[PDB]
RNA sequence: AGGACCGAACCGACUAAUGUUGAAAAAUUAGCGGAUGACUUGUGGCUGGGGGUGAAAGGCCAAUCAAACCGGGAGAUAGCU
RNA sequence: GCUCGCCGGAAGACCAAGGGUUCCUGUCCAACGUUAAUCGGGGCAGGGUGAGUCGACCCCUAAGGCGAGGCCGAAAGGCGUAGUCGAUGGGAAACAGGUUAAUAUUCCUGUACUUGGUGUUACUGCGAAGGGGGGACGGAGAAGGCUAUGUUGGCCGGGCGACGGUUGUCCCGGUUUAAGCGUGUAGGCUGGUUUUCCAGGCAAAUCCGGAAAAUCAAGGCUGAGGCGUGAUGACGAGGCACUACGGUGCUGAAGCAACAAAUGCCCUGCUUCCAGGAAAAGCCUCUAAGCAUCAGGUAACAUCAAAUCGUACCCCAAACCGACACAGGUGGUCAGGUAGAGAAUACCAAGGCGCUUGAGAGAACUCGGGUGAAGGAACUAGGCAAAAUGGUGCCGUAACUUCGGGAGAAGGCACGCUGAUAUGUAGGUGAGGUCCCUCGCGGAUGGAGCUGAAAUCAGUCGAAGAUACCAGCUGGCUGCAACUGUUUAUUAAAAACACAGCACUGUGCAAACACGAAAGUGGACGUAUACGGUGUGACGCCUGCCCGGUGCCGGAAGGUUAAUU
């Protein structure tokens, strides 16, 4: 549910919070974590390669399957976990042959329910078929690229993918980004949404918070010198130029997409 | 099984000074100078065989030798290694 | 008031170090220069 | 509960006086701000000079910064003193 | 040596880092020490650092580094796999007393513990470069049980007081004891157990995970402290004798109890919150190959080994960083008494110091302070500076507000000491004695003793009772920035930066973008509820007209046009 806080102190008054009674409260599954240490956005020359990126909170990674290889053997919920990794929540399910996995937790499914994967498994949310098996029309997540490489659209709180058309070895796919995207029919995908989708409603309302999630400030190009910015500069405040990036490039509508081997994939750009 | 010869190299002299006295008659322990490579058991060893004694513990430390000058020169000494031994109370050396 | 040189000799050893100048062909001609003045104190080392 | 409140340690540095061949190449004294947090601190590590890093002052990068330091081109050039 | 003063959450004590003989003894005063120096961290010489248990080394990993092959690159080199290094983290084990001029958890005394190796015996499925378990982890908050420690009483030794009094409800001092072993308590968590079945754990597995019956319902793991022992012990005021007047030798009484109580322990616990909280080894366990009347595993005993290196001394400082014996800087640990909420503050204890020029005088003037007639901001750029306020409990408190605030608004009253309530109250603690039982560190009853607020009433001293130190000035109007934060180290702390929020725009994942001649890497083990760039800056009400100029987006008819031919 979606709960805002009372304004008991400057820094409380605007916090809008996600809260969530159903996810554990324990300890995460041990065998199937690892740890992930932070780069602040340097790359292995030592150099901040993306900017805004530092701190946070420890966090463990939380081994997830999105290939959803296990045909045949039917799973139960065990429970739905928070993820730090991501704004989705995931599910411990359990094997009927006795292995347990992370999986994404799709909307509506709770502890208990039955998820099964391959040809024969059913038109069920948290199932997962090949879209050749998929109905015209169905709603779906955890989509993959290329057949066997695992899911890698539609993974984030709220999201899914419309199938909108099958010809031949190709589904055609309403992206979420508005794009009408080609994949072949071979690969899988999830019935149902991606849960949590009143991640969206959360509203951070201090400073501190968004520092909680490793991200560091921002400063403004007009702020600074025209040594270190082509915005820079100016007695007072002034601008006088188009606006670009900090190295150079128009940063207001100039498309920046550049890839020959993936042209013949969409059918029609976002727009 | 020591060499006879690591034996009698192992052994350099015997430390004087009133420590050394004091602990030769309340303790019945002698002190002595070895070799800065000496080993505890080849100190046991040699002290057995050339003193002919018996031994029971051996205790070692290493002294730094101290910065001096000599007409207005830097210059230092060398930094050796000195042994207490414990004698078994009725040795009487 | 904090002064610039805070000593450290594990640091001193890894920055400036005899094997620290052998790892690179740069810190070899460092070596090299010093042992060709007569340097009586190649690195940090002693 | 809280980037909540008063207030020591701790981190800072708003006012005044002193000091200005100082006790000190930035401090002392009396007041002052924060003090469970975007806090502070130890140890070790990474980023290198048109480069780094910068909650952005052209700030900081060993008392040096609108281009560090050391050596070299090099006895640069100087219609100037 | 006797007085005086200063610190005492330090200006005491013990470490780490850093330094390197500055430590101790003798000797000297040339130079060094801001003066003298007989003194010294100065000169010179001699001495001093004792470990199976502490630390390193060692085993294991983090960030990161290096990196056989490998990929890449004019050369130099870059990156990276397998590996191998890398603590600031994980991993076996010792305490108390005594002793030197200088070392001690190292030496001695007493009493312990760990690991490993060999051999004798007894039983016996062992075996990993593999599987599983464990190690193994956040913030905040609350309570109970304790101890460290303190106070008092009892006891034991001593005393009867320089000047009125002091055989007492008097004064001074002591009243200490460890690890280890045995006990398994306050408390925390977990349902046991026996069979059978199995797409899972790369192969197997009795191990782990999953499923199903039966049966029991009590078993297991963890755990401060207390008690017993350790301990007929050591230690202990005091006393007796030597003294080289520093100290040496001998003995040694009591050595109990109650109350208070931590920020330390139970506690890696419990509860709750989101921002969701290392790794690997040692350790347990299972099998694979292999070996299978041998090896190998378990237990008893015995013996042997535990190397090497560090250990002095300073360590908030005269020994480290600041050129100095420099009002500076420097991480961790201990934590007494009265008053106090307190690690604030004042005075003290333990302990440590009086800061390496002094002697006079008592001019102007400077600096640091105290007081001030009458006035009260008239000063001045400006109340700068100073003065002033200042605690606890209760009564009481406006506009406006985002309903939280404003607010400690403002303002006001009481406050000491003594007696009574009540020879010490409410409460807290809590023995005996007794009673019950699965008999013990049990339950129930019980209340001796100890401890002890707050309040009312009466009385009483002073000018003054929050009496010292300590310790908000308050109110009104208005600009700017929503707020907490950040910044010109060293003349600017702000209205500047950031911020949560908002909008535009890019990006379909081998993403855009960034660092890289490249290989690669970050973005991200993320996937449009995501990520990058730009501008604005909580929130409320809102954000109007212009696409001519210049950008950017889309288009491709007609003109122009490169290499080419
Ligand atoms: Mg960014
Ligand atoms: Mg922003
Ligand atoms: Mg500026
Ligand atoms: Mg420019
Ligand atoms: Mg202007
Ligand atoms: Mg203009
Ligand atoms: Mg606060
Ligand atoms: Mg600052
Ligand atoms: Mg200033
Ligand atoms: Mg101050
Ligand atoms: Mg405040
Ligand atoms: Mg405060
Ligand atoms: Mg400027
Ligand atoms: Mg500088
Ligand atoms: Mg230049
Ligand atoms: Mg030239
Ligand atoms: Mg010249
Ligand atoms: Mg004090
Ligand atoms: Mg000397
Ligand atoms: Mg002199
Ligand atoms: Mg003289
Ligand atoms: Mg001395
Ligand atoms: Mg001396
Ligand atoms: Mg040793
Ligand atoms: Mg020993
Ligand atoms: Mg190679
Ligand atoms: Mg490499
Ligand atoms: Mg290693
Ligand atoms: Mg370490
Ligand atoms: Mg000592
Ligand atoms: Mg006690
Ligand atoms: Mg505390
Ligand atoms: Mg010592
Ligand atoms: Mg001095
Ligand atoms: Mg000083
Ligand atoms: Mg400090
Ligand atoms: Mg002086
Ligand atoms: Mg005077
Ligand atoms: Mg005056
Ligand atoms: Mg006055
Ligand atoms: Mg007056
Ligand atoms: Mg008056
Ligand atoms: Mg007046
Ligand atoms: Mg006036
Ligand atoms: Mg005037
Ligand atoms: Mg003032
Ligand atoms: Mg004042
Ligand atoms: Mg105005
Ligand atoms: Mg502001
Ligand atoms: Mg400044
Ligand atoms: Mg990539
Ligand atoms: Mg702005
Ligand atoms: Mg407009
Ligand atoms: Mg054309």
């Amino acid at each position: 549910a979606v709960v805002k806080c009372k304004p008991t102190s400057p820094g409380r008054r605007h916090v809008v919070k996600v809260v969530n009674p159903e996810l554990h409260k324990g300890k995460p599954f041990a065998p199937l974590l690892e740890k992930n240490s932070k780069s602040g956005g340097r790359n292995n020359n030592g150099r901040i390669t993306t900017r805004h990126i530092g701190g946070g909170h420890k966090q463990a990674y939380r081994i997830v399957d999105f290939k959803r290889n296990k045909d045949g053997i039917p799973a139960v919920v065990e429970r739905l976990e928070y993820d730090p990794n991501r704004s989705a929540n995931i599910a411990l399910v359990l094997y009927k042959d006795g292995e347990r996995r992370y999986i994404l937790a799709p909307k509506g499914l709770k502890a208990g329910d039955q998820i099964q994967s391959g040809v024969d498994a059913a038109i069920k949310p948290g199932n997962t078929l090949p879209m050749r098996n998929i109905p015209v029309g169905s709603t779906v997540h955890n989509v993959e690229m290329k057949p066997g490489k695992g899911g890698q659209l539609a993974r984030s709180a709220g999201t899914y993918v419309q199938i909108v058309a099958r010809d031949g070895a190709y589904v055609t796919l309403r992206l979420r980004s508005g794009e009408m995207r080609k994949v072949e029919a071979d690969c899988r995908a999830t019935l149902g949404e991606v849960g949590n989708a009143e991640h969206m409603l959360r509203v951070l309302g201090k400073a501190g918070a968004a520092r909680w999630r490793g991200v560091r400030p921002t400063v403004r190009g007009t702020a600074m010198n025209p040594v270190d910015h082509p915005h820079g500069g100016g007695e007072g405040r002034n601008f006088g130029k188009h606006p670009v990036t900090p190295w150079g490039v128009q940063t207001k509508g100039k498309k920046t997409r550049s890839n020959k081997r993936t042209d013949k994939f969409i059918v029609r750009r976002r727009s | 099984m020591i060499r006879e010869e690591r034996l009698l190299k192992v052994l350099r002299a015997p430390h004087v000074s009133e420590k050394a006295s004091t602990a030769m008659e309340k303790s019945n322990t002698i002190v002595l100078k070895v070799a800065k490579d000496a080993t505890k058991a080849e100190i046991k060893a040699a002290v057995q065989k050339l003193f002919e004694v018996e031994v029971e513990v051996v205790n070692t430390l290493v002294v730094k030798g101290k910065v001096k000058r000599h007409g207005q020169r830097i210059g230092r000494r060398s930094d050796w290694k000195k042994a207490y031994v414990t004698l078994k109370e009725g040795q009487n050396l | 008031m904090k002064r610039t040189f805070q000593p450290s000799v594990l640091k001193r050893n890894r920055s400036h170090g005899f094997r620290a100048r052998m790892a690179t062909k740069n810190g070899r001609q460092v070596l090299a220069r010093r042992r060709a003045k007569g340097r009586a104190r190649l690195t940090v080392s002693k």
